[PDB]
């Protein structure tokens, strides 16, 4: 539901 | 220190639309 | 929010939203009151009964947003967390008495357009706005119906006499809490709900035309229910608690 964040941020 | 005065209404002197409802009932 | 309506871009500048890492989703509401710290409901992050015990690496905050699922690129921030503090006697067990948490970011945060902090109240604020009748704002991502919002959803309430609030429910309300809602009779409705946790309650002062967080979005029974008001941690009442967090840390 939710649009990926940049990858990094989930690091 | 500029705490709670937003940049796109009160720091140009416009209103939203319904803070006029919060003053009004003070 | 229920009943409420769609925020105007750059309305409540201060709020922020509780992102999970994983699965990805929206845990609460909160506000950022400074460039480093932002205040949220402790039952966001701590409620045993139903085994909720997020730690700092389990978050993301994001700040400047209006839409609820997009990412919005060149406009919102997203900061870690470097330290969550929740109040020492914050009573999860009974009536969520001292529903409060501090949260310090890794980083400072930029201010732009579309981020700005509330100011937090002094006595003589509190003693001026806090009274039945008096009007404030709610604002957040949250359920619509006790289905979610595409942008940020915002309501204005009346704050209700205390005796009113005690006479709507068993649960034992404390100083440390406030109610607002409108009344059965009053033919207006609007509440938080299930998301809402955690947002500011604001109020506008008249004397200096400042944004002042008086409540935090605590608990309710249902959302909207007639005869039932929704209850707000009162932040004033605990400030004391959040100079010394500060200041020392
Ligand atoms: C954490 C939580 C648990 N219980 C909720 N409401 C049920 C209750 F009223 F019976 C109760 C039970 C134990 C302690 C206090 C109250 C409750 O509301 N929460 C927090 C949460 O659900 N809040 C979402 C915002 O809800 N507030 C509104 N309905 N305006």
């Amino acid at each position: 539901d939710f649009e990926e964040i940049p990858e990094e941020y989930l690091q | 220190a500029d705490c709670g005065l937003r940049p796109l209404f009160e720091k140009k002197s416009l209103e939203d639309k319904t803070e006029r409802e919060l003053l009004e009932s003070y | 929010i229920v009943e409420g309506s769609d925020a105007e871009i750059g309305m409540s500048p201060w709020q922020v939203m509780l992102f999970r890492k994983s699965p990805q989703e929206l845990l609460c509401g909160a506000s950022l009151i400074s460039d480093r710290w932002v205040l949220t409901a402790a039952h966001c992050l701590l409620y045993p009964p139903w085994d909720k015990n997020f730690t700092e690496n389990d978050l993301l905050v994001r700040i400047g947003k209006h839409s609820r699922t997009r990412y919005e690129r060149n406009i919102e921030k997203i900061s870690m967390l470097e330290k969550i503090y929740i109040h020492p006697r914050y009573n999860w067990r009974e009536n969520l008495d001292r529903d409060i948490a501090l949260m310090k970011l890794k980083k400072p945060v930029a201010f732009s357009d579309y981020i700005h902090p509330v100011c937090l109240p002094d006595r003589e604020t509190a003693a001026s706005l806090l009274q039945a009748g008096y009007k404030g704002r709610v604002t957040g991502w949250g359920n619509l119906k006790e289905g979610q919002p595409s942008v940020l959803q915002v309501v204005n309430l009346p704050i209700v006499e205390r005796p009113v609030c005690k006479d709507s429910t068993r649960i034992r309300i404390t100083d440390n809490m406030f109610c607002a809602g409108y009344k059965p009779d009053e033919g207006k409705r609007g509440d938080a709900c299930e998301g809402d946790s955690g947002g500011p309650f604001v109020m506008k002062s008249p004397f200096n035309n400042r944004w002042y967080q008086m409540g935090i979005v605590s608990w309710g029974e249902g959302c909207d229910r007639d005869g039932k008001y929704g209850f707000y941690t009162h932040v004033f009442r605990l400030k004391k608690w959040i100079q010394k967090v500060i200041d020392q840390f």
